C-alpha cells in the first residue's frame, strides 16, 4: 500500500528504501515458509522492480533488482 | 524380486550406462548393451536387436532436435537403405540355412559365393522345371530365377556376373541392368527408365515368367499394386519388394508416407499378428521408420514388455523417438499440428508403467529407469527425476537404502540417488515434508535431520516433547525413545554449532532441561532436582522476581505453557517434602511465591492447580 | 552442526587457518571474515548436499536432494526444476567453483538441457552490456579490461563443451528410435541441443563454431546454413588453413 500511493516521505527516489524494505519482508516471508501469499505478491515484486529501472548507487539498484527477481521465482 | 532372468540382465546393462554418464565416462552404445543380454536367450530377441541396430546406424546431426531428423528426406531416405540391407542380409542367412543345415555347418566348409549359394538354393526351391521360364537356363538355371535371388541377397554382383553368361538371351536387359547397378540409391535415370517400364508395360505385364516379372518392376520401381506374390510369398519378400519401389518426388507410384501408413491403417495388427506371432508385425514398422507404433504395439506384450521399453530407450538416447508434449495423452498418438502419417509415444507414461511393477522391492533398479527422465519435467515444475525419487520413497520407505543413514554419531553415508545428483535437499525436505503432513514426526525429525534442516528438526522435536515431560520415564518408554533421540541431536547440534532461530531452539533446550527436572523428581532425588529448576529460572522463587517472570511466561512457547501446571505442582511438592525434613521462612516465602505466580497466569488446569498449590501451603505452617 | 565433520573434508590451509584463528582475528580481521565464509558456505553446501546468498544455498539444498532420490519424476524434475530455477535467480552472483560443482551434479542426474541453461544464463548476466562482444569485434587487444568479462563467459561456454560431451558418452550405443517413436536418450539429446539452437548469445555462437571445428564436427557445421557463420570465417580465413578449408 505504500509503494503505490507515493505520498511523501515515500516518494522520489526514496522509494529505493521503500523496495528493500518489500525485498527483506518478503524474503523473511518464504524463508520462514520454506522453514516450515499468491498472486499479490509476485505482482508487487515486479512491479517493485518498474520502480527501480524508474529511479535508475548505481551498483547497489542493480545488485537490488537480483534481490527481487530471485524472490519472484521463490513464490511462483 | 519382482525381475526376470531376462530383465534383470537388463538392469545391470542399465546400470553400467548409468555409472559411465554417472563418472562421465564416453558415451557408450546403448544397443550394444541391450543385444548383449539379448544372446543369453532365444534369437527370435537377438535378430531383433540386429535390426535395432541397423535401423539406427545412420548418420545424423548431434544436438539436433528428435522432430527435425525425422522429418527430414535426407534422413528418411537412409532409413530405406539401412531395411533393405536387413532384409537382403536376412534372406541371405536363410538361405544359408536352407542349403547347410545349421550356419555353423555352413561356415566350417566356408560360406560359398552368393552366385554358387544361390545356384545351391535354386536346387532346393524347384527341383523340376517350371514349364512358364523364359530367357533359357544359365548353368543349369532359369536366368531370371538367378538375377531375382541374387537381388534379393542383396549382391547386384552375383546377378551381373549372371547376366554376362546370357548377353545374347537377354536382349538389351544387359545396357538397363548395368545402368541400375552404377546409379546409387537403386534408381534409373528417368530416360531409361522409361524405356524399360514402357517395354514391360508393352507386351510383358503378364509374362509366364513371374521371375522376369519381378526383376523388371524391382529395377524400375513399377506395378507398385502388384504384389508379385508368385516370388515374395513371404512377409519380408513383401517389405524388401516394396521398399525397392518407393518414390521420392503421380500414376503407379508409391512413396514412403503411402507405404507406412496403407499398411498399419488398412492392414493393422489384425492383418499380421492372425499368426500369432508377434515380432513379425513389429518388424513391419520398426523397417518402414514407424518407430513409435512398433514401440507401444511391442510393448503391450507382457511377455515382451522389457525389449519394448529398452528399444525406446535406444530411440530416445539417439534423439531418433518422437516424445509426446503433453503428459495427459495416451500411450500412442498424433499431435494435432504434426502431419498424419507420423506418431508419438508418451515416453513419460511408458516407464512409468514399466517401474511399478518392480518398483516395490526392487528400488536400486528402478532409479536406473528413472534417470532417463532427467531431462523432462510437469506442469508444476518438478524435475521428472526427482519427483519419481520421491514419490518412490514414500511408497517404499526404503530411507537408509536410498537416502542415506544418518546415523546418531554424526555420519552421512551416502544413499543410492547420491549417485545421480549432489543437490539432495530438497528431495529430503520433499519426503519429510509430506510425512510431515501424516503425523510422522518421529520419522520426519529423522528426515530433516538428514538433510541438517535444524528449524524443522527441532520444531518437530518441541512437539514431541511436550506431552512426555511430565511423564515417567521408563525402560522402553516412548520417553525414553524420544529423550534419547532428542539428546543425541543436543550433541550433534552443539559438536557442529548448529540451531534453528532461538525460539524454536530456546524451546528445544528448555524443554531438555525440564525432562530432567522431573526424571530427578520421580526419583526421589529432590534436592537435586529443585537445583536445576532454580537454575531456568522459569519459576519465581523470591517475591522480587515475579514481575519479571510473569512477563516472560507471555513470550514463551506454548509447549511450555502447557507443562507449567506439572512444574508448579512438582516444585510445590518438592518444597512441601523438604519442609517435613530460618529455613522454615525461607521455604514458607517461596511456597508464597508460586502461588503468587500462578494466581496472575492463566494456563492450563489453572482451577485444581491453584487450589492444590495453596492447600500445600497451609500444611507448611 | 556437525563439526569435525566439516574440518575432516577441508583442505590443509583451509585446516590450518582454523586451528590458529583466534577470536581477536575473527572480530576485527579480514582473514577472519573470510574464513567464516568458507565455513559457512561448507555447512550450506552440505544440507544441500542478503536474498542472492540465502538463495544459492537453498539451491544447492535442493540439488544435493535430487540426487538422493530413488529416481521419482514428479519428486527429482520438481527438485531439478526448481534448483534451476533459484540459480538462475541468482545467476550473476555465481563463482565459477559454485557454478561447476552445480552442472557437474546436474549432469550426473540427466539434466543436460537444465545444465546448458544456467551456463548461458550465467553468461549474459556477468556482461549484460556485452563488453565481451566488442572485445572479439575489436581483435582482442591485450592490456584491455573487458578481457575478464570475456573470461567469465568462456568459463560457462567450457561447462557447456562437458555437458554435450558427457551426453554423447552417457548415450553411446543408444538407439535413438525403438519401436518405432524416440526413446528417453534420443529425447534429452534433442532437448539439450534445442536450448544450444535457441540462443542468441553471439559470443557462445562463436565459440560453439571454434568448439565443432575442434572436435572434427564437419557434419553439422556443414549444415548450419546461417551468413553469421560464413561471415565468422571469413575474417578468421586468412590465419588458419583447417578455417579457410571451410
Amino acid at each position: 500500500n505504500v509503494l503505490d500511493t507515493q505520498e511523501a516521505p515515500f516518494t522520489g527516489r526514496r522509494r529505493k528504501l521503500v523496495v528493500q524494505w518489500i525485498a527483506m519482508a518478503v524474503d523473511m516471508w518464504v524463508r520462514e515458509v520454506e522453514r516450515r501469499m499468491g498472486s499479490w505478491v509476485s505482482e508487487l515484486l515486479g512491479r517493485a522492480d518498474q520502480v527501480l529501472t524508474q529511479i535508475a548507487d548505481a551498483e547497489e539498484i542493480a545488485s537490488l533488482r537480483r534481490t527481487v527477481k530471485g524472490l519472484k521465482r521463490s513464490v511462483d | 524380486s519382482s525381475l526376470d532372468n531376462i530383465e534383470m540382465a537388463y538392469a545391470r546393462q542399465i546400470y553400467i550406462y548409468n555409472e559411465k554418464i554417472v563418472n562421465g565416462h564416453l558415451q557408450p552404445n546403448l544397443v550394444d548393451l541391450c543385444a548383449s543380454v539379448a544372446e543369453l536367450d532365444d534369437k527370435s530377441i537377438s535378430d531383433m536387436w540386429t535390426m535395432v541396430k541397423q535401423m539406427t546406424d545412420v548418420l545424423l546431426t548431434p544436438a539436433t532436435d528428435a522432430l527435425k531428423n525425422r522429418s527430414s528426406v535426407e534422413v528418411r531416405m537412409e532409413f530405406v537403405r539401412q531395411a533393405l540391407a536387413y532384409l537382403e542380409q536376412s534372406y541371405k542367412n536363410y538361405t544359408l540355412v536352407t542349403v547347410f543345415g545349421n550356419l555353423h555347418q555352413a561356415q566350417l566348409g566356408g560360406v560359398p559365393g552368393t552366385y554358387q549359394l544361390v545356384r545351391s538354393f535354386l536346387n532346393i526351391k524347384l527341383p523340376a522345371p517350371l514349364p512358364g521360364l523364359q530367357d533359357g537356363e544359365v548353368e543349369g538355371h532359369p536366368v531370371w530365377a538367378l538375377i531375382y535371388y541374387c537381388m534379393r541377397c542383396g549382391d547386384l554382383l552375383a546377378a551381373s556376373q549372371v547376366v554376362n553368361r546370357a548377353q545374347h538371351q537377354l536382349g538389351e536387359f544387359k545396357t538397363w541392368f548395368q545402368e541400375y547397378m552404377n546409379s546409387k540409391d537403386r534408381r534409373l535415370s528417368p530416360a531409361t527408365e522409361n524405356k524399360l517400364r514402357l517395354h514391360y508395360r508393352r507386351a510383358l505385364r503378364n509374362n509366364t515368367d513371374p521371375y522376369k516379372r519381378a526383376v523388371y518392376c524391382i529395377i524400375g520401381r513399377c506395378d507398385v499394386t502388384d504384389n508379385q506374390s508368385e516370388v515374395a510369398d513371404k512377409t519380408e519378400d513383401y517389405l524388401w519388394l516394396k521398399l525397392n519401389q518407393v518414390c521420392f518426388d503421380p500414376q503407379d507410384r508409391l512413396t514412403l508416407s503411402q507405404f507406412q501408413k496403407q499398411l498399419l491403417e488398412d492392414y493393422g495388427e489384425s492383418h499380421f499378428t492372425v499368426n500369432q506371432q508377434p515380432f513379425l508385425y513389429f518388424q513391419v514398422l520398426f523397417l518402414t521408420a514407424q518407430f513409435e507404433a512398433a514401440v507401444a504395439f511391442l510393448f503391450r506384450m507382457e511377455r515382451l514388455r522389457c525389449h519394448a521399453v529398452h528399444v525406446a530407450l535406444v530411440l530416445f538416447e539417439l534423439k531418433l523417438l518422437l516424445k509426446s508434449s503433453g503428459q495427459s495423452a495416451q500411450l500412442l498418438s498424433h499431435e494435432p499440428g504434426d502431419p498424419p502419417c507420423l506418431r508419438r509415444l508418451n515416453f513419460v507414461r511408458l516407464l512409468m508403467l514399466y517401474t511399478r511393477k518392480f518398483e516395490s522391492t526392487d528400488p536400486r533398479e528402478a532409479l536406473q529407469y528413472f534417470y532417463f527422465l532427467r531431462d523432462e519435467k510437469d506442469s508444476q515444475g518438478e524435475n521428472m527425476f526427482l519427483r519419481c525419487v520421491s514419490e518412490l520413497v514414500i511408497e517404499s520407505r526404503e530411507f537408509d537404502m536410498i537416502l542415506g543413514k544418518l546415523e546418531n554419531d554424526g555420519s552421512r553415508k551416502p544413499g543410492v540417488i547420491d549417485k545421480f545428483t549432489s543437490d539432495t535437499k530438497p528431495i529430503i525436505n520433499k519426503v519429510a515434508s509430506v510425512a510431515e503432513n501424516k503425523g510422522l514426526f518421529e520419522e520426519a525429525a529423522k528426515l530433516y535431520d538428514l538433510a541438517k534442516n535444524a528449524d524443522k528438526v527441532l520444531e518437530l522435536m518441541n512437539k514431541l516433547l511436550s506431552p512426555v515431560v511430565p511423564q515417567i520415564s521408563a525402560p522402553q518408554s516412548n520417553k525414553e525413545r524420544l529423550k534419547n533421540m532428542a539428546l543425541s541431536i543436543a550433541e550433534r547440534y552443539r559438536a557442529q554449532g548448529i540451531s534453528a532461530n532461538k525460539f524454536v531452539d530456546s524451546t528445544f533446550y528448555l524443554l531438555l532441561d525440564l525432562i530432567t527436572f522431573f526424571d530427578e523428581y520421580h526419583s526421589g532425588h529432590i534436592d537435586r532436582a529443585f537445583d536445576i529448576i532454580e537454575r531456568l529460572k522459569l519459576v519465581p522463587l523470591n517475591q522480587e522476581s515475579v514481575e519479571e517472570r510473569v512477563a516472560a511466561f507471555r513470550n514463551f512457547s506454548d509447549e511450555i505453557r502447557h507443562n507449567l501446571s506439572e512444574v508448579l505442582l512438582a516444585t510445590m511438592n518438592i518444597l512441601f517434602t523438604q519442609f517435613k525434613r530460618d529455613r522454615d521462612s525461607q521455604l514458607r516465602s517461596q511456597a508464597r511465591t508460586l502461588i503468587t505466580f500462578a494466581g496472575m497466569i492463566p494456563y492450563r488446569t489453572s482451577g485444581d492447580t491453584n487450589a492444590r498449590l495453596v492447600q500445600m501451603e497451609v500444611l507448611m505452617n | 552442526e556437525r563439526v569435525s565433520d566439516i574440518y575432516a573434508r577441508l583442505d590443509a590451509v583451509s585446516q590450518q587457518q582454523l586451528k590458529d584463528l583466534t577470536y581477536e582475528q575473527l572480530f576485527s580481521q579480514t582473514p577472519g571474515k573470510e574464513l567464516a565464509k568458507v565455513l559457512v558456505k561448507a555447512i550450506v553446501n552440505r544440507n544441500i548436499a542478503a536474498p542472492d546468498d540465502v538463495v544459492t544455498f537453498k539451491a544447492q539444498e535442493q540439488l544435493q536432494r535430487a540426487s538422493e532420490q530413488a529416481h521419482n519424476a514428479p519428486v527429482l524434475r520438481a527438485l531439478l526444476a526448481e534448483s534451476l530455477r533459484l540459480f538462475e535467480q541468482v545467476a550473476g552472483s555465481l563463482t565459477p567453483a559454485n557454478l561447476t560443482t552445480a552442472v557437474e551434479q546436474m549432469i550426473s542426474l540427466k539434466y543436460y538441457a537444465g545444465a546448458i541453461q544456467l551456463c548461458l544464463t550465467v553468461a549474459q548476466q556477468k556482461d549484460r552490456g556485452n563488453t565481451a562482444l566488442s572485445w572479439v569485434n575489436d581483435g582482442k587487444p591485450a592490456n584491455d579490461s573487458r578481457k575478464k568479462a570475456f573470461d567469465e563467459r568462456k568459463i560457462c561456454y567450457n561447462l557447456i563443451h562437458q555437458v554435450l560431451d558427457k551426453l554423447e558418452s552417457d548415450f553411446a550405443g543408444e538407439p535413438e528410435l525403438v519401436d518405432g517413436r524416440p526413446t528417453l536418450a534420443a529425447t534429452k539429446r534433442m532437448e539439450a541441443y534445442n536450448v544450444v539452437n535457441d540462443s542468441s548469445d553471439e559470443v557462445f555462437h562463436f565459440d560453439m563454431y571454434e568448439w565443432y571445428i575442434e572436435k572434427g564436427w564437419t557434419d553439422r557445421i556443414l549444415s548450419i546454413d546461417s551468413p553469421h557463420v560464413i561471415t565468422y570465417l571469413q575474417r578468421l580465413a586468412e590465419t588458419d588453413f583447417r578455417h579457410a578449408e571451410l
